[PDB]
C-alpha cells in the first residue's frame, strides 16, 4: 500500500540531488554543510557528521540514494499530511517563535528550489503571507503548504 | 529524528513549489 511510482522516485532524487550537488551520487558532510550554511546555520563538523550518521546506513561515512530513498520513503509512510506539515514548520522557524520572516522564508525557497526564479518566490510569498504582516505564522504556513 | 525531519522539509517544501507551478498554471 506504500508503492513508489517513477515519478515519486524522481521526485526524492531531486531532494537527493539539493544535496549531492556534485552529482556523484552521495552526500558528503562538506556537501550537507554547503546547504545548511546556505539557509543560515553554522553547523559543526561533529554535527553534521552525526546527521550524515543518522541515514547511513552502511557506515562507509557518506548517504548514497538508497539510503536517502529508504529514510525518505519510510518517513513518508509513517507520517500523515497534516504531521508532517507540523515538523517542517519547526525544522524553518529556527527560533521557535511561531513565525518564519517572509525575508528568511524568500530565501529558504530560493536555496531549496534552485529553478524558481524571483517572480515566482514573491507570487509564493505574497500568497503565503495572507495579513501581509511580513511573516509566515504557524497557520499561513499549514495553509500554504496544503492548498 | 531531527537529521530525517531536515531531509524530509527539504523534499516537503519542493514538492509546494510543484504543487504551487501547477495550481498557476491549472
Ligand atoms: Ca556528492
Ligand atoms: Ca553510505
Ligand atoms: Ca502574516
Ligand atoms: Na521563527
Ligand atoms: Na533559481
Amino acid at each position: 500500500a506504500d508503492q513508489l511510482t517513477e515519478e515519486q522516485i524522481a521526485e526524492f532524487k531531486e531532494a537527493f540531488s539539493l544535496f549531492d550537488k556534485d552529482g556523484d551520487g552521495t552526500i558528503t558532510t562538506k556537501e550537507l554543510g554547503t546547504v545548511m550554511r546556505s539557509l543560515g546555520q553554522n553547523p559543526t563538523e561533529a554535527e553534521l557528521q552525526d546527521m550524515i550518521n543518522e541515514v547511513d546506513a552502511d557506515g562507509n561515512g557518506t548517504i548514497d540514494f538508497p539510503e536517502f530513498l529508504t529514510m525518505m520513503a519510510r518517513k513518508m509512510k509513517d507520517t500523515d499530511s497534516e504531521e508532517e506539515i507540523r515538523e517542517a514548520f519547526r525544522v524553518f522557524d529556527k527560533d521557535g517563535s511561531g513565525y518564519i520572516s517572509a525575508a528568511e522564508l524568500r530565501h529558504v525557497m530560493t536555496n531549496l528550489g534552485e529553478k524558481l526564479t524571483d517572480e515566482e518566490v514573491d507570487e509564493m510569498i505574497r500568497e503565503a503571507d495572507i495579513d501581509g504582516d511580513g511573516q509566515v505564522n504557524y497557520e499561513e504556513f499549514v495553509q500554504m503548504m496544503t492548498a | 529524528e531531527v537529521t530525517v525531519g531536515k531531509f524530509y522539509a527539504t523534499f516537503l517544501i519542493q514538492e509546494y513549489f510543484r504543487k504551487f507551478k501547477k495550481r498557476k498554471e491549472q
